[PDB]
């Protein structure tokens, strides 16, 4: 009876701050991972090329507008769905 | 009851345990 008391409280008592620090140790964890997927993102948004600056002439349909790319020239460019 | 208790409570020391060592070394391959 008493042993198994005793026995039951001390691992009750260990076993819950053992449960509070694997949760602070995974909220740190997860802190940590949020900051390396934020690194990877930014590398991989950097890997991708410079998108061109072009000045409107006017817009031709619902899905194409005639712009002019400096200095390449003027272009009929489709637009994206955003 | 009492006796399945104390076990249970052991084995989820355990677990823990093994989560501990897990998350430290998770911990140390995410600074890597």
């Amino acid at each position: 009876r008493q042993y198994y008391l005793s026995k039951i409280e001390e691992l009750q008592l260990i076993v819950n701050d053992k449960s509070q620090n694997l949760r602070r140790l995974q909220a740190q964890r997860n802190e940590l991972n949020a900051k390396v997927r934020l690194l990877r993102e930014e590398l991989q948004l950097l890997q991708e090329q410079g998108s061109y600056v072009g000045e409107v002439v006017r817009a031709m349909d619902k899905k194409k507008v005639l712009v002019k790319v400096h200095p390449e020239g003027k272009f009929v460019v489709d637009v994206d769905k955003n | 009851d009492l006796y399945s208790r104390y076990k249970k409570l052991q084995q989820e020391l355990e677990f823990l345990e093994v989560q501990e060592e897990y998350i430290k070394d998770e911990q140390k391959n995410l600074k890597k």
